[PDB]
Protein backbone atom coordinates (compact mmCIF):
# COMPACT_ATOMS: atom_id res chain seq x y z
CA UNK A 1 0.00 0.00 0.00
CA UNK A 2 1.78 3.44 -1.46
CA UNK A 3 -0.07 6.00 -0.13
CA UNK A 4 -1.12 4.97 3.69
CA UNK A 5 -3.07 8.01 5.60
CA UNK A 6 -1.11 9.01 8.84
CA UNK A 7 -3.89 10.96 10.62
CA UNK A 8 -6.58 13.41 10.91
CA UNK A 9 -7.05 16.50 12.81
CA UNK A 10 -10.20 18.20 13.51
CA UNK A 11 -9.19 21.48 13.79
CA UNK A 12 -12.76 23.30 15.28
CA UNK A 13 -14.43 21.35 17.46
CA UNK A 14 -16.68 21.92 18.51
CA UNK A 15 -18.01 24.57 16.02
CA UNK A 16 -21.77 25.77 15.08
CA UNK A 17 -23.20 23.34 12.21
CA UNK A 18 -23.24 26.91 9.71
CA UNK A 19 -19.35 26.80 10.50
CA UNK A 20 -16.76 25.07 7.79
CA UNK A 21 -14.87 21.82 8.31
CA UNK A 22 -11.32 22.74 8.89
CA UNK A 23 -9.41 19.25 8.57
CA UNK A 24 -5.58 18.46 8.92
CA UNK A 25 -4.82 15.28 6.82
CA UNK A 26 -1.44 13.71 6.94
CA UNK A 27 0.21 10.99 5.15
CA UNK A 28 2.72 8.83 3.17
CA UNK A 29 3.75 8.38 0.06
CA UNK A 30 6.48 5.56 -0.27
CA UNK A 31 7.45 6.08 -4.08
CA UNK A 32 6.27 7.81 -6.38
CA UNK A 33 3.26 7.78 -8.56
CA UNK A 34 1.40 8.79 -11.84
CA UNK A 35 -2.15 9.61 -10.85
CA UNK A 36 -3.93 11.77 -8.32
CA UNK A 37 -4.69 11.72 -5.04
CA UNK A 38 -8.86 12.44 -4.55
CA UNK A 39 -9.97 12.81 -1.27
CA UNK A 40 -13.74 13.91 -0.12
CA UNK A 41 -15.80 15.02 2.89
CA UNK A 42 -18.98 13.34 2.87
CA UNK A 43 -22.54 14.08 5.52
CA UNK A 44 -24.07 10.52 5.14
CA UNK A 45 -26.30 12.84 1.75
CA UNK A 46 -24.12 15.56 0.55
CA UNK A 47 -20.52 16.05 -0.81
CA UNK A 48 -18.77 19.11 0.73
CA UNK A 49 -15.49 19.03 -0.96
CA UNK A 50 -13.31 16.69 -3.11
CA UNK A 51 -9.45 17.93 -2.81
CA UNK A 52 -7.52 16.82 -5.56
CA UNK A 53 -3.37 15.80 -4.80
CA UNK A 54 -1.15 15.28 -7.98
CA UNK A 55 1.46 14.40 -8.43
CA UNK A 56 1.83 12.59 -5.29
CA UNK A 57 4.68 14.29 -2.95
CA UNK A 58 7.44 11.27 -1.79
CA UNK A 59 7.47 10.87 2.42
CA UNK A 60 5.31 12.17 5.49
CA UNK A 61 3.27 15.13 4.13
CA UNK A 62 0.25 17.28 5.52
CA UNK A 63 -2.41 19.80 4.27
CA UNK A 64 -4.92 21.69 5.86
CA UNK A 65 -8.54 22.94 3.97
CA UNK A 66 -11.93 24.22 4.67
CA UNK A 67 -14.84 22.40 4.02
CA UNK A 68 -18.11 24.63 3.66
CA UNK A 69 -21.16 22.70 5.96
CA UNK A 70 -24.33 21.15 4.40
CA UNK A 71 -27.41 22.78 3.83
CA UNK A 72 -30.50 22.15 6.14
CA UNK A 73 -32.32 22.87 3.54
CA UNK A 74 -31.64 19.24 1.95
CA UNK A 75 -31.84 17.64 5.07
CA UNK A 76 -34.95 16.52 7.07
CA UNK A 77 -35.84 17.77 9.85
CA UNK A 78 -36.22 15.33 12.19
CA UNK A 79 -32.59 14.17 10.91
CA UNK A 80 -13.89 11.60 4.66
CA UNK A 81 -12.42 9.13 1.65
CA UNK A 82 -9.36 8.80 -0.52
CA UNK A 83 -8.62 7.28 -3.73
CA UNK A 84 -6.10 6.97 -5.94
CA UNK A 85 -6.98 6.79 -10.16
CA UNK A 86 -10.64 6.64 -8.98
CA UNK A 87 -10.13 3.65 -6.71
CA UNK A 88 -11.03 4.01 -3.32
CA UNK A 89 -8.19 2.99 -0.78
CA UNK A 90 -9.38 4.21 2.82
CA UNK A 91 -12.26 5.84 4.19
CA UNK A 92 -12.41 7.13 7.98
CA UNK A 93 -16.12 7.73 9.01
CA UNK A 94 -17.03 9.99 12.41
CA UNK A 95 -19.50 10.42 14.62
CA UNK A 96 -21.42 13.85 14.97
CA UNK A 97 -23.69 15.45 17.51
CA UNK A 98 -26.98 23.89 16.70
CA UNK A 99 -23.60 23.49 18.27
CA UNK A 100 -21.78 20.21 16.27
CA UNK A 101 -19.48 18.16 18.47
CA UNK A 102 -17.24 16.03 15.94
CA UNK A 103 -16.47 12.74 18.22
CA UNK A 104 -13.06 12.97 17.01
CA UNK A 105 -11.47 10.16 19.62
CA UNK A 106 -13.40 7.34 17.98
CA UNK A 107 -12.17 7.57 14.24
CA UNK A 108 -13.93 4.66 12.21
CA UNK A 109 -10.64 4.05 9.34
CA UNK A 110 -11.43 1.14 6.86
CA UNK A 111 -8.69 0.14 4.33
CA UNK A 112 -9.32 -1.55 1.18
CA UNK A 113 -6.95 -3.17 -1.33
CA UNK A 114 -6.20 -1.67 -4.77
CA UNK A 115 -3.79 -2.30 -7.62
CA UNK A 116 -1.66 1.29 -7.52
CA UNK B 1 11.66 24.75 -13.45
CA UNK B 2 8.48 23.85 -15.84
CA UNK B 3 7.69 25.78 -18.25
CA UNK B 4 3.81 25.86 -20.08
CA UNK B 5 4.10 26.78 -23.66
CA UNK B 6 1.15 28.15 -24.76
CA UNK B 7 0.01 29.03 -28.08
CA UNK B 8 -1.17 30.29 -29.92
CA UNK B 9 0.33 33.74 -28.78
CA UNK B 10 -2.59 35.34 -30.75
CA UNK B 11 -5.47 34.50 -33.00
CA UNK B 12 -8.12 36.06 -34.89
CA UNK B 13 -12.35 35.06 -34.58
CA UNK B 14 -15.65 36.06 -34.99
CA UNK B 15 -18.23 36.16 -32.78
CA UNK B 16 -19.77 32.36 -32.75
CA UNK B 17 -16.94 30.65 -33.69
CA UNK B 18 -15.38 27.68 -31.65
CA UNK B 19 -11.52 28.52 -30.23
CA UNK B 20 -8.90 26.08 -28.85
CA UNK B 21 -6.18 27.37 -26.89
CA UNK B 22 -3.31 24.94 -26.15
CA UNK B 23 -1.02 24.59 -23.42
CA UNK B 24 2.55 22.07 -23.28
CA UNK B 25 4.13 21.47 -19.80
CA UNK B 26 7.91 20.53 -20.03
CA UNK B 27 6.96 17.93 -17.20
CA UNK B 28 4.41 15.63 -15.69
CA UNK B 29 3.26 18.60 -13.87
CA UNK B 30 -0.63 15.94 -13.04
CA UNK B 31 -3.39 17.98 -13.55
CA UNK B 32 -2.49 21.04 -11.04
CA UNK B 33 -3.25 23.22 -14.24
CA UNK B 34 -5.22 26.43 -14.66
CA UNK B 35 -6.60 28.77 -17.37
CA UNK B 36 -7.43 32.17 -16.57
CA UNK B 37 -8.71 35.31 -18.41
CA UNK B 38 -7.60 38.91 -18.37
CA UNK B 39 -9.20 41.93 -19.89
CA UNK B 40 -6.84 45.35 -19.86
CA UNK B 41 -6.94 46.90 -17.17
CA UNK B 42 -8.38 44.20 -15.18
CA UNK B 43 -6.60 41.33 -12.59
CA UNK B 44 -7.49 37.54 -14.26
CA UNK B 45 -10.20 35.56 -13.74
CA UNK B 46 -10.20 32.07 -12.89
CA UNK B 47 -12.22 29.99 -15.67
CA UNK B 48 -10.65 26.15 -15.10
CA UNK B 49 -9.24 24.44 -12.32
CA UNK B 50 -7.51 21.35 -11.82
CA UNK B 51 -7.15 20.99 -15.94
CA UNK B 52 -10.60 20.10 -16.36
CA UNK B 53 -13.18 21.64 -13.86
CA UNK B 54 -15.03 24.37 -14.35
CA UNK B 55 -15.28 27.02 -11.99
CA UNK B 56 -18.19 28.27 -10.50
CA UNK B 57 -20.19 30.95 -12.29
CA UNK B 58 -18.06 30.41 -15.68
CA UNK B 59 -20.11 30.16 -18.46
CA UNK B 60 -20.75 26.47 -19.77
CA UNK B 61 -19.38 27.41 -23.31
CA UNK B 62 -15.65 27.16 -21.73
CA UNK B 63 -14.16 23.53 -20.73
CA UNK B 64 -10.58 22.42 -20.68
CA UNK B 65 -9.55 19.02 -21.16
CA UNK B 66 -6.09 17.00 -20.72
CA UNK B 67 -4.04 14.74 -22.52
CA UNK B 68 -0.09 13.98 -20.98
CA UNK B 69 1.75 17.28 -20.49
CA UNK B 70 -0.90 18.62 -23.22
CA UNK B 71 -3.79 21.25 -21.70
CA UNK B 72 -6.21 22.47 -24.22
CA UNK B 73 -9.12 25.20 -23.43
CA UNK B 74 -12.15 25.14 -25.66
CA UNK B 75 -14.75 27.82 -26.07
CA UNK B 76 -17.41 26.29 -28.07
CA UNK B 77 -19.29 29.63 -28.70
CA UNK B 78 -17.51 33.13 -28.74
CA UNK B 79 -19.46 35.52 -26.90
CA UNK B 80 -18.84 39.54 -27.19
CA UNK B 81 -17.38 39.34 -23.77
CA UNK B 82 -15.32 36.73 -24.31
CA UNK B 83 -12.56 38.44 -26.40
CA UNK B 84 -9.55 38.74 -23.81
CA UNK B 85 -5.63 37.05 -22.59
CA UNK B 86 -5.83 33.51 -21.49
CA UNK B 87 -2.85 32.57 -19.91
CA UNK B 88 -2.30 28.54 -18.88
CA UNK B 89 -0.72 28.31 -14.99
CA UNK B 90 0.91 24.99 -13.62
CA UNK B 91 1.24 25.52 -9.83
CA UNK B 92 2.47 21.32 -9.32
CA UNK B 93 5.91 22.51 -7.89
CA UNK B 94 7.73 25.35 -7.40
CA UNK B 95 7.73 27.72 -8.99
CA UNK B 96 4.37 28.02 -10.09
CA UNK B 97 4.78 29.50 -13.72
CA UNK B 98 2.24 30.53 -16.21
CA UNK B 99 1.92 30.50 -20.36
CA UNK B 100 2.79 33.71 -21.99
CA UNK B 101 -0.71 34.20 -22.82
CA UNK B 102 -3.31 33.96 -25.70
CA UNK B 103 -4.94 37.44 -26.79
CA UNK B 104 -8.15 36.58 -28.31
CA UNK B 105 -9.53 39.64 -31.43
CA UNK B 106 -12.10 39.93 -32.87
CA UNK B 107 -12.26 39.68 -36.63
CA UNK B 108 -13.80 42.38 -39.12
CA UNK B 109 -13.31 43.62 -42.54
CA UNK B 110 -10.23 45.10 -43.69
CA UNK B 111 -9.78 49.03 -43.46
CA UNK B 112 -7.11 51.19 -45.03
CA UNK B 113 -5.73 53.86 -42.18
CA UNK B 114 -6.39 57.18 -41.99
CA UNK B 115 -2.86 59.14 -41.92
CA UNK B 116 -1.99 62.59 -40.57
CA UNK B 117 1.28 63.82 -39.62
CA UNK B 118 1.43 66.70 -37.13
CA UNK B 119 4.62 69.13 -36.71
CA UNK B 120 6.37 69.59 -33.43
CA UNK B 121 4.65 72.77 -32.08
CA UNK B 122 6.05 76.00 -31.38
CA UNK B 123 6.55 75.77 -27.44
CA UNK B 124 7.91 72.43 -27.91
CA UNK B 125 10.69 74.02 -30.24
CA UNK B 126 11.41 76.16 -27.79
CA UNK B 127 12.73 74.06 -24.98
CA UNK B 128 14.97 72.31 -27.83
CA UNK B 129 13.31 69.31 -29.05
CA UNK B 130 10.81 68.12 -31.45
CA UNK B 131 8.23 65.86 -31.90
CA UNK B 132 7.18 64.41 -35.07
CA UNK B 133 3.90 62.78 -34.67
CA UNK B 134 2.87 59.96 -37.45
CA UNK B 135 -1.00 58.96 -36.56
CA UNK B 136 -2.45 56.14 -38.43
CA UNK B 137 -6.60 56.18 -37.51
CA UNK B 138 -9.11 53.05 -37.66
CA UNK B 139 -7.52 50.34 -39.39
CA UNK B 140 -7.32 46.53 -39.73
CA UNK B 141 -5.43 44.71 -39.48
CA UNK B 142 -3.24 45.53 -37.14
CA UNK B 143 -0.22 44.82 -39.10
CA UNK B 144 0.74 47.83 -40.58
CA UNK B 145 4.32 49.09 -41.30
CA UNK B 146 5.32 53.59 -40.93
CA UNK B 147 8.90 54.55 -42.34
CA UNK B 148 9.80 58.35 -41.83
CA UNK B 149 11.73 59.84 -44.13
CA UNK B 150 13.27 63.78 -43.51
CA UNK B 151 14.19 64.94 -47.09
CA UNK B 152 14.15 61.73 -48.11
CA UNK B 153 16.44 60.22 -45.76
CA UNK B 154 15.30 57.15 -44.27
CA UNK B 155 14.94 57.54 -40.75
CA UNK B 156 16.06 54.36 -37.82
CA UNK B 157 16.63 54.08 -33.98
CA UNK B 158 15.00 57.69 -33.53
CA UNK B 159 10.82 56.54 -33.58
CA UNK B 160 8.83 54.76 -31.18
CA UNK B 161 5.29 53.48 -32.17
CA UNK B 162 2.41 52.78 -29.85
CA UNK B 163 -0.82 51.19 -30.55
CA UNK B 164 -4.56 51.29 -29.06
CA UNK B 165 -6.31 47.98 -28.32
CA UNK B 166 -8.98 47.18 -30.15
CA UNK B 167 -12.19 49.83 -30.28
CA UNK B 168 -15.25 48.86 -28.57
CA UNK B 169 -17.37 50.03 -31.78
CA UNK B 170 -16.06 49.50 -34.59
CA UNK B 171 -13.17 47.02 -33.72
CA UNK B 172 -10.21 48.59 -35.34
CA UNK B 173 -6.94 50.01 -34.13
CA UNK B 174 -5.10 53.40 -34.49
CA UNK B 175 -1.27 53.53 -34.36
CA UNK B 176 1.11 56.69 -33.53
CA UNK B 177 4.66 56.82 -34.42
CA UNK B 178 7.00 59.58 -32.94
CA UNK B 179 9.75 60.91 -34.83
CA UNK B 180 12.41 62.64 -31.56
CA UNK B 181 15.02 65.10 -33.05
CA UNK B 182 16.66 67.44 -31.00
CA UNK B 183 15.49 71.45 -32.46
CA UNK B 184 19.08 71.38 -34.38
CA UNK B 185 18.58 67.90 -35.92
CA UNK B 186 15.13 69.43 -36.65
CA UNK B 187 15.68 72.66 -38.31
CA UNK B 188 18.75 71.43 -40.41
CA UNK B 189 16.01 69.59 -43.19
CA UNK B 190 12.57 70.79 -44.50
CA UNK B 191 10.57 67.96 -45.93
CA UNK B 192 9.51 65.63 -43.36
CA UNK B 193 7.30 62.59 -44.43
CA UNK B 194 5.67 59.57 -42.93
CA UNK B 195 4.96 56.55 -45.36
CA UNK B 196 2.37 54.11 -44.60
CA UNK B 197 1.95 50.57 -45.89
CA UNK B 198 -1.21 48.59 -44.87
CA UNK B 199 -3.00 45.62 -46.55
CA UNK B 200 -6.07 47.95 -47.20
CA UNK B 201 -3.82 50.44 -49.24
CA UNK B 202 -3.30 49.57 -53.01
CA UNK B 203 -0.22 51.72 -52.48
CA UNK B 204 2.09 53.04 -49.80
CA UNK B 205 0.22 56.40 -48.90
CA UNK B 206 2.41 59.70 -47.88
CA UNK B 207 1.76 62.21 -45.45
CA UNK B 208 4.36 65.18 -45.54
CA UNK B 209 5.09 68.80 -44.65
CA UNK B 210 7.64 71.34 -45.19
CA UNK B 211 9.13 73.00 -42.06
CA UNK B 212 7.72 76.38 -41.86
CA UNK C 1 -14.40 37.17 -0.59
CA UNK C 2 -12.45 40.44 -1.17
CA UNK C 3 -8.72 41.10 -1.72
CA UNK C 4 -7.20 44.65 -1.05
CA UNK C 5 -4.31 45.40 -1.95
CA UNK C 6 -1.98 48.68 -0.61
CA UNK C 7 1.77 50.17 -0.41
CA UNK C 8 2.44 50.66 -3.84
CA UNK C 9 4.14 53.37 -5.28
CA UNK C 10 7.62 54.77 -6.92
CA UNK C 11 11.41 53.95 -5.31
CA UNK C 12 14.98 54.27 -6.13
CA UNK C 13 16.76 51.49 -7.55
CA UNK C 14 18.02 49.62 -4.24
CA UNK C 15 15.09 51.08 -2.59
CA UNK C 16 12.51 49.40 -0.57
CA UNK C 17 8.63 48.85 -0.36
CA UNK C 18 6.20 47.11 1.73
CA UNK C 19 3.11 45.65 0.02
CA UNK C 20 0.57 44.34 1.82
CA UNK C 21 -3.19 42.63 1.06
CA UNK C 22 -6.08 42.72 3.44
CA UNK C 23 -8.19 39.54 3.23
CA UNK C 24 -11.71 39.26 4.15
CA UNK C 25 -14.82 36.85 3.74
CA UNK C 26 -12.04 33.60 4.56
CA UNK C 27 -9.40 32.78 7.35
CA UNK C 28 -5.85 33.30 5.87
CA UNK C 29 -4.68 29.84 8.11
CA UNK C 30 -6.82 27.79 5.38
CA UNK C 31 -5.64 29.61 1.90
CA UNK C 32 -2.20 30.22 0.47
CA UNK C 33 -1.61 33.73 -0.33
CA UNK C 34 0.13 34.64 -3.63
CA UNK C 35 2.26 37.71 -5.31
CA UNK C 36 1.42 37.85 -9.31
CA UNK C 37 3.13 40.75 -10.90
CA UNK C 38 2.86 41.83 -14.39
CA UNK C 39 5.11 44.25 -16.13
CA UNK C 40 4.04 47.17 -18.62
CA UNK C 41 2.57 44.93 -21.47
CA UNK C 42 4.32 41.61 -20.04
CA UNK C 43 2.68 38.51 -19.06
CA UNK C 44 1.78 37.57 -15.49
CA UNK C 45 4.96 36.24 -13.51
CA UNK C 46 4.50 34.33 -9.65
CA UNK C 47 6.31 36.93 -6.88
CA UNK C 48 5.99 34.61 -3.89
CA UNK C 49 3.53 32.57 -1.85
CA UNK C 50 2.76 31.75 1.90
CA UNK C 51 1.06 29.23 3.74
CA UNK C 52 0.42 30.83 7.28
CA UNK C 53 -0.72 27.72 8.75
CA UNK C 54 2.83 26.16 8.17
CA UNK C 55 4.62 29.49 7.77
CA UNK C 56 6.28 28.29 4.86
CA UNK C 57 7.29 30.67 1.90
CA UNK C 58 8.33 30.09 -1.13
CA UNK C 59 9.96 32.70 -4.10
CA UNK C 60 10.57 33.40 -7.80
CA UNK C 61 14.15 32.78 -8.13
CA UNK C 62 14.68 36.31 -9.43
CA UNK C 63 13.75 37.84 -6.05
CA UNK C 64 15.03 35.49 -3.99
CA UNK C 65 16.63 37.01 -1.07
CA UNK C 66 15.38 40.17 -2.06
CA UNK C 67 11.87 40.02 -1.06
CA UNK C 68 10.22 38.66 2.22
CA UNK C 69 6.30 37.51 2.01
CA UNK C 70 4.95 37.01 5.66
CA UNK C 71 1.26 37.01 7.27
CA UNK C 72 -0.62 38.07 10.59
CA UNK C 73 -3.48 35.90 11.15
CA UNK C 74 -4.66 38.17 13.75
CA UNK C 75 -4.63 40.71 11.79
CA UNK C 76 -5.90 38.45 7.99
CA UNK C 77 -3.15 40.14 6.55
CA UNK C 78 0.09 39.27 4.06
CA UNK C 79 2.73 41.53 3.42
CA UNK C 80 5.34 41.22 0.58
CA UNK C 81 8.88 43.15 2.01
CA UNK C 82 10.36 44.38 -1.34
CA UNK C 83 13.91 45.30 -0.59
CA UNK C 84 17.19 46.21 -2.72
CA UNK C 85 14.34 46.61 -5.88
CA UNK C 86 15.47 46.98 -9.40
CA UNK C 87 13.82 48.41 -12.68
CA UNK C 88 12.74 44.89 -13.91
CA UNK C 89 10.76 44.97 -10.16
CA UNK C 90 8.33 47.41 -12.16
CA UNK C 91 5.05 46.05 -12.71
CA UNK C 92 1.10 46.03 -11.56
CA UNK C 93 1.48 43.35 -8.68
CA UNK C 94 -1.66 41.17 -7.30
CA UNK C 95 -2.58 39.60 -4.53
CA UNK C 96 -4.32 36.18 -5.10
CA UNK C 97 -5.40 33.36 -2.78
CA UNK C 98 -6.28 29.86 -3.30
CA UNK C 99 -8.03 27.62 -0.96
CA UNK C 100 -6.15 25.09 0.80
CA UNK C 101 -2.78 24.85 2.42
CA UNK C 102 -0.16 22.26 1.58
CA UNK C 103 3.16 21.41 3.29
CA UNK C 104 4.88 21.24 0.53
CA UNK C 105 5.54 22.88 -2.43
CA UNK C 106 2.08 22.52 -4.27
CA UNK C 107 -1.33 24.95 -4.44
CA UNK C 108 -4.81 24.73 -5.99
CA UNK C 109 -5.81 27.63 -8.23
CA UNK C 110 -5.90 30.96 -7.52
CA UNK C 111 -9.80 31.95 -7.50
CA UNK C 112 -9.60 35.47 -5.85
CA UNK C 113 -7.52 38.24 -7.36
CA UNK C 114 -6.86 41.84 -6.21
CA UNK C 115 -7.23 44.94 -8.09
CA UNK C 116 -3.55 45.27 -8.26
CA UNK C 117 -0.66 48.01 -7.30
CA UNK C 118 1.46 49.76 -9.38
CA UNK C 119 4.99 49.72 -8.01
CA UNK C 120 7.96 51.96 -10.17
CA UNK C 121 11.44 51.36 -9.72
CA UNK C 122 13.29 54.09 -11.29
CA UNK C 123 15.96 56.74 -10.69
CA UNK C 124 13.76 59.36 -12.58
CA UNK C 125 12.26 61.70 -9.97
CA UNK C 126 8.40 62.83 -9.93
CA UNK C 127 7.49 65.32 -12.90
CA UNK C 128 3.99 66.15 -14.66
CA UNK C 129 3.44 66.16 -17.87
CA UNK C 130 4.33 68.78 -20.48
CA UNK C 131 1.43 69.44 -23.17
CA UNK C 132 1.95 70.32 -26.52
CA UNK C 133 -0.87 70.69 -29.11
CA UNK C 134 -1.15 68.36 -32.51
CA UNK C 135 -2.39 71.28 -34.39
CA UNK C 136 -5.08 69.88 -37.30
CA UNK C 137 -3.65 70.23 -40.28
CA UNK C 138 -4.55 72.68 -43.17
CA UNK C 139 -5.17 70.15 -46.17
CA UNK C 140 -8.38 68.73 -45.02
CA UNK C 141 -12.65 64.56 -41.02
CA UNK C 142 -9.73 66.23 -39.17
CA UNK C 143 -7.17 65.29 -36.70
CA UNK C 144 -6.04 67.17 -33.87
CA UNK C 145 -4.86 66.27 -30.39
CA UNK C 146 -2.42 66.54 -27.64
CA UNK C 147 1.08 65.39 -26.92
CA UNK C 148 1.41 64.53 -22.99
CA UNK C 149 5.32 63.94 -22.46
CA UNK C 150 8.06 63.89 -20.27
CA UNK C 151 5.87 63.13 -17.05
CA UNK C 152 6.95 60.34 -14.14
CA UNK C 153 5.50 58.00 -13.24
CA UNK C 154 2.46 56.71 -14.45
CA UNK C 155 -0.19 57.19 -14.72
CA UNK C 156 -1.97 60.22 -16.15
CA UNK C 157 -5.61 60.46 -17.21
CA UNK C 158 -6.81 62.39 -20.56
CA UNK C 159 -10.08 63.73 -21.48
CA UNK C 160 -11.58 66.25 -23.54
CA UNK C 161 -13.70 69.08 -23.13
CA UNK C 162 -13.97 68.02 -19.42
CA UNK C 163 -15.26 65.02 -20.96
CA UNK C 164 -18.07 66.42 -23.33
CA UNK C 165 -16.13 65.08 -25.77
CA UNK C 166 -15.92 61.05 -26.16
CA UNK C 167 -16.48 59.89 -29.44
CA UNK C 168 -13.42 60.05 -31.54
CA UNK C 169 -10.58 59.94 -29.30
CA UNK C 170 -8.18 57.90 -28.65
CA UNK C 171 -5.49 57.99 -26.38
CA UNK C 172 -2.24 56.06 -26.71
CA UNK C 173 -0.60 53.72 -23.92
CA UNK C 174 1.97 55.43 -22.73
CA UNK C 175 6.01 54.98 -23.64
CA UNK C 176 9.15 54.76 -21.69
CA UNK C 177 11.70 56.73 -23.61
CA UNK C 178 14.91 56.50 -22.82
CA UNK C 179 15.48 59.81 -20.96
CA UNK C 180 13.62 57.47 -18.07
CA UNK C 181 10.46 59.98 -18.43
CA UNK C 182 6.86 58.60 -19.93
CA UNK C 183 5.26 60.28 -22.88
CA UNK C 184 1.83 59.62 -24.76
CA UNK C 185 -0.46 61.02 -27.44
CA UNK C 186 -4.64 61.72 -26.97
CA UNK C 187 -6.23 62.32 -30.35
CA UNK C 188 -9.30 62.87 -31.54
CA UNK C 189 -11.10 63.01 -34.77
CA UNK C 190 -13.62 65.45 -35.70
CA UNK C 191 -15.28 67.29 -38.66
CA UNK C 192 -13.20 69.71 -40.70
CA UNK C 193 -15.91 72.76 -40.40
CA UNK C 194 -15.81 72.73 -36.68
CA UNK C 195 -12.04 73.76 -36.71
CA UNK C 196 -12.22 77.56 -35.54
CA UNK C 197 -15.88 77.25 -34.62
CA UNK C 198 -15.15 74.85 -31.89
CA UNK C 199 -13.09 75.24 -28.91
CA UNK C 200 -10.86 72.06 -28.03
CA UNK C 201 -9.72 71.58 -25.04
CA UNK C 202 -7.31 68.11 -23.60
CA UNK C 203 -7.67 67.84 -19.71
CA UNK C 204 -4.47 66.01 -18.66
CA UNK C 205 -4.14 64.90 -14.79
CA UNK C 206 -1.00 63.48 -13.25
CA UNK C 207 -1.71 62.49 -9.64
CA UNK C 208 1.42 61.22 -8.52
CA UNK C 209 2.87 65.19 -9.35
CA UNK C 210 -0.84 66.74 -8.13
CA UNK C 211 -1.16 68.18 -11.68
CA UNK C 212 -3.28 69.70 -14.06
CA UNK C 213 -2.93 70.37 -17.03
CA UNK C 214 -5.87 71.91 -19.88
CA UNK C 215 -4.65 72.89 -22.95
CA UNK C 216 -6.31 74.25 -25.98
CA UNK C 217 -5.75 73.12 -29.65
CA UNK C 218 -6.56 74.81 -32.15
CA UNK C 219 -4.72 75.67 -35.95
CA UNK C 220 -1.33 76.69 -36.53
Amino acid sequence: SIVSLLGIKVLNNPAKFTDPYEFEITFECLESLKHDLEWKLTYVDQELDSILVGPVPVGVNKFVFSADPPSAELIPASELSCSYDGREFVRVGYYVNIVRNILAEKPRVTRFNIVW
Amino acid sequence: DIQMTQSPSSLSASVGDRVTITCRASQSVSSAVAWYQQKPGKAPKLLIYSASSLYSGVPSRFSGSRSGTDFTLTISSLQPEDFATYYCQQSSDDPITFGQGTKVEIKRTVAAPSVFIFPPSDSQLKSGTASVVCLLNNFYPREAKVQWKVDNALQSGNSQESVTEQDSKDSTYSLSSTLTLSKADYEKHKVYACEVTHQGLSSPVTKSFNRG
Amino acid sequence: VQLVESGGGLVQPGGSLRLSCAASGFNISYSSIHWVRQAPGKGLEWVASISSYYGSTYYADSVKGRFTISADTSKNTAYLQMNSLRAEDTAVYYCARSRGQASWDYWWAMDYWGQGTLVTVSSASTKGPSVFPLAPSSKSTAALGCLVKDYFPEPVTVSWNSGALTSGVHTFPAVLQSSGLYSLSSVVTVPSSSLGTQTYICNVNHKPSNTKVDKKVEPK
